[PDB]
């Protein structure tokens, strides 16, 4: 009978505090192929006083330190998700969010003190600025790897426009978010720009990032029915499914819908100690 | 380290304890492969030992 | 190092070098065996698992600028995850090793 | 036909057994018929294993 | 709406006087497979573990209880492809002899 | 009511076996009633069809339709039994805390695989001075399976490698050297064969 | 109960009959009672004087509960495989009352020092609820309506080009 | 005791499909003396596999043929809702 | 080749060699007939189905550069699934076909 | 309830011993039943072909009940204080 | 800048507009905790607290969070046959 | 070792069925033509 | 999966002949780690109190119920690496001495 | 190995025993073998002790 793992890590600045799964920890996350960062709702039930001091004096959304020496984690701390199965003592864990924390709640009364935590990832390029002076004129590939280099992140980038000139692409850019609003306005729709986990994507929409990686599915907990783009369908954590990943679908109830598709948006709902623990997926005709 | 098998005769089941037509099928069929699969290739390293 | 479990035939996926690796391992009869392919499009096949001799065997593989890997000892799908370790060596320490090998 | 033409100029491909065997009960069930039954018992299933071993 | 090859008292391929090997068609087709089924013996087959009758552990070594035959047989009829139910198994035991009878369902 | 000569094909024994083990546990029992409920969902919505065809291509609808709403549930199992000893009790106490136990449960001619525990009962009271009462129930982990897969005997394998989720990192334990760089430890841990 | 009046000695009480092949399953059931409950709910509108108007009925499918006695282990697994078939339709035909499209929708076997040769059990059934219970059939095959499937993909997946068409016209 | 009538009409290239009110049907409009169209939601239980794969098909948002001979049908298809009352055998519908 | 099933009178569609089509399967008598559709624009009527001659007859129907489609055997809705096929192939396919057809 | 075999006579029945002080609080309760309770729930998902899978279970605080007879006046103001104790 | 009942309010982010009358509070109804602005807490109807004002912390459950707080928005649930009777109050760190 | 032949392959088969079994068909349309043409 | 050093009728390191010391694989190992779990007494554990069996409050010292006792015993034959549960204890107190039985259960 | 540089410039470094301890357990295991016993009651156990304190 295998059981559930779901660890939170924060990286605090005298080390790692993980929130194992022993705890009541609920967590909604919500990953698509937009510009619009992902986000994650996380509940937390039963800290004592001892980690309530330490961990929620930490969310402050002020700034200390007027001097700043250096940046990022001088500014607000960072928080890593990892959840899967394990079975007979050996574990099939997998990362599926990065982010930072934005907002904090208090959500339920005593006897039993519960807390709610908003995350979006890459967060730390709303404050950090730009300087590192743009492209002037150039293509398409060499405005993304100069966007990617400013940013941090390692990117792949793969579309028939590759070989196009842009005149003054990124002259009025404020800060490092703006970047992927840029990088996304240009061509639109075809052209999808994302950043999922620390990486940033940018390609054709009907294109799998790597064809020889396509995750057969043939279990479904949410029958799959057509929905307007493509389809539709549920199933329990898959550690294998990604966003532009591919799948191959094969089905019982409906077999007219068979066929393989490009993953579009995903939903997690994991829980330790609730019913939910799925993952809903909408794809798009592979081209 | 685990052993491994790889044996035509495991096809052979007791069922056919006494039947005739079936084993002698899967018993040539062994013996063919034996002649052409691994004593070819036992003879093809003798001859590449200069 | 590379994070592996005592399976008889697996695979592992991650980014290694500013690179995407996909290395999977299977049993063949006496010795382990891997197939290694770098961002979708492989590389060499039915590559032996030996200690310390290199997974990447030649210069327009292994590296311009990549990496290489190298198990400490000879494989075995038993040991994996205690005791036996695979270890990604990048670019210098790897021309640095080579040289040494001789 | 169905024959795999594993030996590449990269390597020599290995596939699994399941899908060895996969490969051969399509080869039997297309060659006599495909209301046929490939099961240990009958001679078919044991020779289905052989193919696959 | 299965098939099989025709095969003797010893589970041989029967050939005719014109030697054609033979597609038989449904319900004997059955009998032959279910009949085949119950004589597999469990830990011969390859591939698939766990199938086959337990004789060796259930019926030929001492025992308490005599149901797990019952159920190990049912079960080896069972996964038939056209088998939907068993109607009887008695389980006689009478002097050495183990006798086993049962009558099957099918879809046709 | 001799009792102990007990029929075959229908021995009133309960033996509940552990699922790792397979060995047989509890024995110490003195079950009064034993009760196992099967349910199913069935389809409440009035349904629609063509209804103008051939007799027999309409048979093969109304079929795969109807199969599509009928879905099975868990079975569930309910027993009562007095406990004698301690030692029985902790046992099954322990096996109620631990997430990762599961039983198969024999009754006279039923056989429930895959099983666990989900509620259990103790009373005592001057009624039994030396014995409690225990009300325990349980239910299915998961449905039970005929044949297919691939459980070959040896190494074979459907080598499931779904391993897309990392993030390298270089070790420092090896074998000794604390100024030496990372080629060096390697090439003698590797000599050291 | 009255209306027929047949004159046959052995008739039968209750009966299960597959509704696909006419035949009987699980025909050794001690039966015990019989229960038939039938239900509707009326949707009603509070008007404005002060009365209260009904505008329609909504009918459920109905339910049909059965006590039973197994005096064997047959008619037990019997039992368990008529509630666990997905597919077939069933018609029972209590004392004089027949009814149609039943799907078997519970189990609850017993095992108590009040019985121990025999097993206790109680099953239930529920109906399928159908628009236009009498179908309409034609006995010509080619005389029969157009069913219509849509968009559906090509799915490739083919050999080669003039290899297909030289085994199909040479005839290998 | 009248009963009540509600159909939803569907324009398929073949021809019209109505899901009549012996199903499961629930339905949701809006309308105002706006600009923004008005809209409905409609809710529809116990379709079988032969009138999905009918129905759901043809919702595809996409193009097909972009060579376009004529327009308006070969885009998007139309549904109509009528509503009503039934008394003694006879009917009130009206479109909505 | 195109999905298909066993019923006496059908219809499906779909998107196949950047084309829209809608074909028409039905017994009629003792053998089978076919109505093929492009554009919603009816194109034949009644196409009588044999074993390895093309649907459409005509040259202005087949292609200026569109496919064309080929029943390996002679229809029978009984065996759609098992045995017998529908076949599509694009222009160059087609037009190399026609070629090795005399 | 076998186990143990004390050889002892006066034994000790069911008694509540503080934990931080290991000291008896109302050891003077006429004890006339004692009953014990266990509960968990197990989650459920419901699959595509027919059958019913089953992830994990949840294990809540057990609860016990018990009955007493207070023979004086001192036994009823120890258990009020008992259960006002936070 | 804010309109208050009949009064206009213009004045800087962290400044208590009467200094000499701070409410100290010490009876809480929603237990108090750290709002990523600052505080936020519940209690029942005082008619002291305002909007600009300022408040007094001592807490019971949770004792780091004591302090001085600017009164930045409020809410109120009132109603007379139910139970809601309630102030929600978050604050900001009086400079 | 360089070359192999092919041209006896199928007469292989087409005897080892016919002295497996028995001497009977072998011939093209009945059961035991696919069988001895796929092992060959 | 446990592994250990043997040792001999006292608790020393036992070398065999030729002077090895022989890692004990699984089956001994737990005979042998639980024996000298039983033996450790509580507060004798480095960086670990509240752990050992509680001779001095439990046994030794007169009591009232002599459950404790037999929880602590049952502590201390848990917590090894590999063993899984208790099957039975005795706690027999014949005359003076304490008698204590018990037949633990192993993953192998 | 699990060796520290806790002299630094700025001054000395004080660990918590817990991570000594850990470090300590890692390398026995690593003398030894992955699946260890390091309880109190085993003689390796003992060293591992007096070896931290």
């Amino acid at each position: 009978m295998k059981k559930r793992i779901l660890r939170v890590t924060f990286n605090m600045p005298y080390g790692p505090e993980v929130i194992r799964e022993d705890l009541d920890v609920r967590v909604r996350i919500m990953k698509a192929a937009l510009r619009i960062q992902n986000r994650a709702t996380m509940e937390i039930f039963g800290l004592t006083t001892q980690l309530r001091e330490s961990l929620l004096s930490q969310f402050t959304a002020w700034k200390h330190r007027q001097r700043q020496v250096g940046r990022e984690d001088e500014l607000m701390i960072k928080v890593s998700v990892e959840a899967g199965y394990s079975d007979q003592g050996r574990e099939q864990v997998s990362r599926v969010f990065v982010g930072e924390v934005a907002i904090v709640d208090i959500i339920s009364p005593p006897p039993d003190i519960g807390i709610r935590i908003q995350c979006y990832t890459r967060q730390i390029d709303r404050t950090k600025t730009i300087r590192n002076m743009p492209p002037a004129n150039t293509t398409f590939v060499k405005f993304v790897e100069w966007g990617a280099n400013e940013m941090g992140l390692n990117f792949i980038c793969d579309t028939s426009y590759n070989d196009q000139v842009l005149k003054n692409p990124g002259r009025s850019i404020t800060v490092a978010s703006a970047i992927l609003a840029s990088i996304q306005d240009m061509y639109m729709p075809d052209v999808a720009a994302f950043v999922d986990d620390d990486i940033l994507i940018v390609k054709d929409r009907d294109k799998v990032i790597r064809p020889d990686e396509v995750t057969n599915v043939n279990s479904f907990v949410g029958i799959p029915s057509w929905s307007e783009w493509g389809v539709e369908f549920q199933c329990l954590f898959e550690p294998s499914i990604r966003v532009a990943g591919g799948v191959a679908v094969e089905s019982l109830m409906n077999p007219s819908v068979n066929g393989n598709y490009v993953i579009t948006a995903l939903e997690y709902d994991l829980a330790s100690r609730d019913r939910p623990f799925y993952i809903k997926v909408m794809g798009s005709p592979a081209a | 380290l685990p052993a491994y098998n790889s044996d035509i005769q495991q096809a052979l089941k007791w069922l056919h304890n006494q039947a005739p037509g079936i084993t002698g099928l899967i018993q040539r069929k062994a013996q063919w492969y034996d002649r052409f699969s691994r004593q070819f290739w036992a003879n093809w390293e003798r001859d590449v030992f200069h | 190092k590379i994070p592996l479990t005592a399976v008889p035939n697996q695979a592992i996926s991650f980014n290694a070098g500013s690179s995407y690796w996909k290395i999977r391992l299977y049993q063949n009869m006496d010795m382990m065996n891997a197939d290694i392919s770098r961002d979708g499009v492989i590389v060499c096949h039915g590559v032996r698992c030996f200690g310390g001799i290199p997974l990447l065997q030649y210069s327009h593989q292994y590296r311009p600028d990549y990496g290489n890997f190298v198990f400490d000892r000879d494989a075995d799908w038993t040991l994996f995850g205690d005791g036996i370790n695979l270890f990604y060596l990048d670019g210098a320490e790897f021309a640095e090793y080579q040289a040494l090998a001789t | 036909m169905a024959n795999y033409n594993y030996i590449v100029d990269t390597g020599v491909i290995v596939a699994d057994t399941a899908d060895v065997l996969s490969d051969v009960e399509a080869e039997f069930r297309a060659a006599l018929g495909a209301n046929i039954n490939l099961a240990a018992s009958t001679p078919q299933g044991s020779l289905v294993a052989a193919e696959a071993i | 709406s299965t098939s099989t090859i025709r095969t003797g008292t010893n589970n041989d391929i029967l050939l005719d006087d014109n030697g054609n090997m033979v597609i038989l068609r449904d319900v004997e087709a059955c009998a032959q497979d279910v009949r085949a089924a119950m004589l597999m013996r469990t830990g011969e087959n390859i591939f698939d573990v766990n199938s086959g009758v337990g004789y060796f552990e259930y019926i030929f070594s001492p025992q308490k209880s005599y149901d797990d035959a019952r159920k190990s047989i049912a079960d080896a009829i069972l996964s038939s492809p056209d088998v939907t139910g068993i109607e009887q198994l008695d389980i006689d035991i009478t002097g050495e002899v183990f006798g086993v009878d049962a009558k099957v369902i099918t879809i046709h | 009511m001799n009792s102990f000569l007990k029929s075959i094909l229908n021995t009133p024994t309960l033996t509940i076996r552990d699922d790792v083990t397979k060995l047989p546990v509890w024995k110490s029992l003195q079950v009064k009633k034993v009760e196992i409920y099967s349910p199913a969902s069935v389809v409440s919505k009035p349904l629609a069809t063509k209804d103008q065809t051939e007799a027999q291509v309409y048979t093969e609808a109304l079929d795969i339709d109807v199969k599509n709403g009928k879905i099975i549930q868990p079975v569930r199992l309910r027993i009562n039994a007095i406990c004698p000893d301690l030692s029985t009790v902790e046992s099954i106490m322990n096996a109620f805390n631990d997430n990762t136990s599961t039983f198969a449960i024999t009754s006279k001619s039923i056989l429930a695989d895959k099983m666990a525990i989900m509620t259990l009962d103790v009373d005592q009271s001057p009624d039994m001075l030396n014995a409690a009462e225990i009300n325990m129930e349980f239910e299915q982990v998961e449905p039970p399976v005929l044949n297919k897969f691939d459980p070959a005997f040896p190494q074979d394998s459907p080598t499931y490698g779904v391993q897309i989720q990392s993030l390298s990192d270089a070790n420092l334990l090896d074998l000794g050297a604390i100024g030496d760089s990372i080629s060096s430890a390697a090439k003698s841990l590797y000599n050291r064969v | 109960m009255l209306g027929i009046f047949t004159s046959l000695l052995s008739s039968r009480s209750f009966s299960i009959v597959d509704q696909n092949t006419n035949q009987l399953v699980a025909a050794d059931l001690r039966i015990s009672r019989v229960n038939t409950r039938f239900s509707s709910v009326g949707q009603r509108h509070m008007l404005e004087d002060g009365t209260t108007k009904m505008d329609s009925r909504t009918i459920h499918p109905m339910e049909i509960i059965v006590e039973v006695f197994c005096p064997s282990i047959d008619v037990v697994d019997q039992i368990n495989q008529l509630l666990l078939d997905r597919d077939t339709l069933y018609k029972v035909i209590t004392r004089g009352m027949v009814f149609e499209r039943m799907m078997c929708t519970s189990e609850a076997l017993n095992q108590t020092p009040d019985m121990i040769s025999a097993t206790p059990a109680r099953l239930t059934f529920s109906q399928v609820l159908v628009q236009n219970p009498k179908p309409i059939m034609f006995r010509n095959a080619g005389d029969s309506s157009m069913i219509d499937r849509g968009l559906a993909l090509a799915e490739d997946v083919v050999g080669s080009a003039g290899d297909l068409f030289d085994y199909a016209v040479n005839g290998v």
